[PDB]
């Protein structure tokens, strides 16, 4: 039994989850945890960029697409 | 309003930055003046009292390496080097916080 | 055609290298007396051609050998070290110091100005793909 | 302590006696 | 690991710092009566090989072993020293004092050429890596 | 053979192109002998290239059928 | 994640040729520290290791009377590399993000 | 080929 | 072999001779609609 | 507070 | 084995008697 | 037909 | 020919003697 809802809901977690480990990263580091490596620190903020862009791209073309069908006459 | 509590973190960490640059160019500045104990923050602890209380630092003084006898304790080996981290440290603040709001940014651009 | 200009640069700092560390090789053994085989040091130089294959009209530079560089071999009066000659004549390498500077600027310059090629060509075919939109 | 670490009491003077 | 010129050059400096503390080995003892067993100093030679690792290409300098020199061993007439033989000869090595002035210099010249080298070089290396940036 | 096969052959060369030049620089960052930093710099460079190449192609192609679909009947 | 599957590899290996930077820098720093053994890492296995730290004793060129193995030139020379090797990693992981990236902008 | 370039790894493996 | 100079200003070429034909149609099938779509 | 700085204030004086 | 090479083994002690034990 | 660049086609060769 | 202007001949070969 798919769901397109929990698809979403799932992406949007996916995406959330890798953002808030950046940031809890960047936490860490900024307070001076050791163990903690700057370059990993910048390409997990990068990798976390990466993520929502593909988020952003993604309902952009859900958009299009809803506003082209829901624009149509029958 | 909670784009204050998400950027909070690291606006905070770039102020406290900002007031111990100034703490250690006072004790880069004061290398020759007799008498003068060079004074520092512990960055992490003000920081953890800055988030949990709400927005007068605790000045706390650096233990002397080697006795001079103007009295002076500013060792100038340790004073530059936590002056170049403290530096790397708040452009590296800069770069996160940045980081942050041209994310917000670019949601917000259709 | 700016595409043939990245194989014209890329073939030319490969050679520009390859001069480089010759030269390196030969100043770093100025000092030596013996070879692998026993053999005294011969100092060593690369030889340039134009990359082009019959019909082409201008390529890069290509390494097509290296080649023992021709000078006397510098003997050293010395008929008390193990390795010597007949008369005590040791052979030590014809190495010239001062040409091996030298080719080692010109070949770091000339590096940093293919670099500068690549670079230049790279953001014009950027801006070539840029060309309508 | 560690002799660059952060005390919050100062260092006690330092004098340097001809004599003692 | 290294690069190719890294290692020729970081070779050539490990080489020099060895000739020149076999020379200062040797200018430091160049009065000794004994060692520590009973037996005199024997001046040290530091032999550079050509550390070619293909074939007759390239290759930095290596140092095989530092052998002892084979001289008349200087003898000095002191009966009286428990080192004398029959004859009464105590042997003083045969370490030559302008020989390893001249080697230390020669040593710390070829030392700074090769530091001027790598010095060069790296610019030529820190430039090369904005070529896809 | 058809319009289809020829951009997923585009598609395909295009990957290819961008795996040997990542390829390599794995090779050369593994330390093993023979693989030259210059020709790591300048297959990176192309890959970029043809990466930037094949994104504006998507862009005009995917331009273009907006435009057809656009046409009123 | 595939975008890690795809980044990972540079990641690994710039974090350790930073780890390598370390100890490099620390094998300068105790220089002079009597009976100090000079301490690497085979940058190779590791990274092998990592992609599927144990340190490894320099092997002494110059005996030394206070035990202190650590040579000037062979280390100088060894963090010279990292430092560049560090940089080219820097700029081959950039490359790929600024790809992935303008892959996505539009 | 026959001459490693000054930019390449240690030819030694 | 063709370089990009040739490969885009062609791609431009074709693009803009597309959304000419797709302009001179539609202009055509809007008269003729209006033509049907009268009154006699 | 402070003194002179440098020279006449590191040397060893007599007490006053 | 090559002076700067990698082993998994410490260095013996530099030790230099004055006099032979 | 090229030839070896540098130090040793630029100082004065032999005549022959 | 003015330097740096285009001719459709190449230049003769140079030589440096050192005896004439």
């Amino acid at each position: 039994t798919v769901s397109f809802a929990g698809q979403l809901h799932a992406a949007l977690d996916r995406i959330s989850d890798r953002q808030a480990a950046a940031r809890v990263q960047a936490e860490k580091f900024t307070l001076g945890e050791p163990g903690i490596a700057l370059n990993d620190v910048m390409a997990d903020m990068q990798k976390a960029s990466v993520s929502m862009q593909m988020g952003i791209q993604v309902r952009n073309k859900l958009v299009a697409a809803y506003q082209e069908v829901m624009s149509m006459q029958v | 309003d909670r784009l204050d509590a998400a950027l909070r973190f690291q606006q905070e960490a770039l102020n406290l930055r900002a007031q111990r640059q100034e703490i250690l160019a006072a004790n880069i500045a004061n290398a020759d003046t007799p008498g003068y104990q060079a004074r520092d923050i512990d960055f992490a602890s003000e920081l953890k009292k800055v988030m949990v209380r709400g927005r007068a630092v605790d000045l706390l003084y650096r233990v002397p390496d080697q006795p001079s006898l103007d009295g002076n304790t500013v060792d100038m080996d340790r004073e530059r080097t936590q002056f170049a981290d403290n530096s790397l440290k708040y452009q590296m603040g800069l770069t996160v916080l940045g980081s942050q709001l041209k994310g917000m940014m670019n949601v917000l651009q259709g | 055609a700016l595409l043939n200009i990245f194989d014209i640069a890329g073939s030319a700092l490969a050679a520009q290298s390859k001069r480089l560390n010759v030269a390196a090789s030969n100043l770093a053994n100025a000092d030596s007396v013996t070879g692998p085989d026993g053999q005294p040091y011969r100092a060593k130089q690369v030889v340039f051609q134009v990359d082009a294959a019959p019909g082409q009209a201008t390529g890069g530079v290509k390494v097509a050998s290296v080649i023992e560089s021709q000078a006397p071999e510098k003997l050293v009066y010395e008929p008390g070290n193990p390795l010597a000659d007949a008369n005590g004549y040791v052979k030590m390498p014809n190495v010239d110091v001062v040409g091996e500077m030298v080719n080692t600027m010109s070949a770091s310059r000339s590096y940093q100005a293919n670099i500068e090629v690549l670079n230049t060509v790279k953001s014009m075919m950027l801006k070539t793909l840029t060309l309508g939109q | 302590g560690v002799p660059g670490a952060l005390s919050n009491q100062p260092a006690p003077p330092n004098e340097a006696p001809i004599a003692t």
